């Protein structure tokens, strides 16, 4: 996987 | 007479108000008396600087938690690179304090703002579920500016616990009216990513929000897809202005960028709307967005008029949010009828895809049954297929009213041979149409390669009601 966005 | 904020950077918040009309019409809502009082918004991200001079006055510990370290305090982890600044920037866009001589103002500058620290660690399904399901009878609106990798080859969505959190939120959250989940549609534009390959944005339970640049163009980072619902302004090229908000270490930034800024701005507008009518359900809120959003002066080569006369784009959904129109329409809004679900299994046999496959099916939309739908909301094409190079596929769905939704555009970097396993491609573009009649699914190979595969399942899932339409 979970990326900022 | 309403007095606009005096904050030192408010004149730089071009996207909130101005005489040019290139704005979200937020001051019109403020002047109607809606600034967010009594609404609670939570930023699901890497933490929130709860002592920031432009957030402390609106901070709500009840809207906050630290899932990464399992404690109540969502304070970001400070590092030299300031990696954990993302949540604080999102928070200030929603609810930065007004008229306090510091930075600018949030869209809902009198709302209460919290944050869930959940990205700063291993983001498991459980981590996501505990964040989406946090204090759902206190938090009204959740804002998420994160998701699966934007590499243009990922197909990923909520696992079981997170999907359960979505269903529990919309069903029992907010006293049974439903948690409002606002999602940034993604930053994978440079990779030609599709936001329908992101199950969080592609969910019917989230309001997926895309971005427009100051000059009204599709930003370089924008992902196009049919699941997007609407748009707010964000960053663009270096001649275009950007978003002003609270930054890590008690600072003010005028350089927040990407769809990460668009979801919080939408969350703030939705907070103003909820203040104008606290009885709105999660589906009411999506209806309001569909009806009030504005295409005008947003540039795209794919604008199309759907079956009820609304313009819709895969880059922008129904267009720019209009806060003044949202709060106005909310006040006398009549709650929509309970949601119906009509399941139509299309295929009688598997179909080879080859160079091109067209599947036509005439449906009655559950005529004569309690789930009969004459007023569509979301529609899904749940597809199970095999293919040798997934990114060479383009998939379109045409509604009986003639609205062509791109469920999947070519993804040059998606080399996967894993196909799609009951993937629920979603479109918002046929909202309020009558779904009775011929639906057409088109799957084509966009490359010269001799690709091969088989479509083994196509479930058309229709959501909506059978009452209460307005004139196109
Ligand atoms: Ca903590
Ligand atoms: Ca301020
Ligand atoms: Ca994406
Ligand atoms: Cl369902
Ligand atoms: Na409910
Ligand atoms: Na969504
Ligand atoms: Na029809």
């Amino acid at each position: 996987x979970x990326v900022x966005g | 007479v309403y007095q606009e904020p005096t904050d030192p950077k408010f004149p730089q918040q071009w996207y909130l108000s101005g005489v040019t009309q290139r704005d979200l019409n937020v001051k019109a809502a403020w002047a109607q008396g809606y600034t967010g009082h009594g609404i609670v918004v939570s930023i699901l991200d890497d933490g929130i600087e709860k002592n920031h001079p432009d957030l402390a006055g609106n901070y709500d510990p009840g809207a906050s938690f630290d899932v990464n370290d399992q404690d109540p305090d969502p304070q970001p982890r400070y590092t030299q690179m300031n990696d954990n600044r993302h949540g604080t920037r999102c928070a200030g866009e929603v609810a930065a304090v007004a008229n306090n001589g510091v930075c600018g103002v949030g869209v809902a500058y009198n709302a209460r703002i919290g944050g869930v620290r959940m990205l700063d660690g291993e983001v498991t399904d459980a981590v996501e579920a505990r964040s989406l399901g946090l204090n759902p009878n206190h938090i009204h609106i959740y804002s998420a500016s994160w998701g699966p990798e934007d590499d243009g080859k990922t197909v990923d969505g909520p696992a079981r616990l997170a999907e359960e959190a979505f269903f529990r939120g919309v069903s029992q959250g907010r006293g049974g009216l439903g948690s409002i989940f606002v999602w940034a549609s993604g930053n994978g534009g440079r990779e030609h990513d599709s936001c329908n390959c992101d199950g969080y944005t592609n969910s019917i339970y989230t309001l997926s929000i895309s971005s427009a640049t100051q000059f009204g163009n599709v930003p370089w980072y924008s992902e196009a897809c049919s699941s997007t619902l609407a748009t707010t302004y964000s960053s663009g090229n270096q001649n275009e202005k950007q978003i002003v908000t609270t930054d890590l270490r008690q600072k003010c930034t005028e350089s927040h960028t990407g769809t990460s800024a668009s979801a919080p701005l939408a969350a703030g507008i939705i907070a103003l709307t909820l203040e104008a009518n606290k009885n709105l359900t999660w589906r009411d809120m999506q209806h309001l967005v569909v009806q009030t959003s504005k295409p005008a002066h947003l540039n795209a080569n794919d604008w199309a008029t759907n079956g009820v006369g609304r313009k819709v784009s895969h880059s922008y959904g129904y267009g720019l949010l209009d806060a003044g129109a949202m709060v106005a329409l909310a006040q006398n809004w009549t709650t929509v009828a309970p949601q119906r679900k009509c399941i139509i299994d299309i295929l009688t046999e598997p179909k080879d895809i080859g160079k091109r496959l067209e599947v036509r099916k005439t449906v009655t939309a559950c005529l004569g049954e309690p789930n009969h739908i004459t007023r569509l909301e979301h529609a899904q094409a749940r597809l199970t297929l095999s293919y040798n190079r997934r990114g060479d596929l383009a998939i379109h769905l045409v509604s009986p009213m003639g609205t062509r939704s791109t469920l999947l555009a070519a993804r040059p970097h998606d080399y996967s041979a894993d196909g799609f396993n009951d993937w629920a491609f979603m479109t918002t573009h046929s909202w309020d149409e009558d779904p009775s009649g011929e639906w057409v699914l088109e799957i084509e190979n966009t490359s010269e390669a001799n690709n091969y595969g088989t479509l083994t399942k196509f479930t058309l899932v229709l959501y909506g009601t059978a009452s209460g339409s307005l004139v196109p």
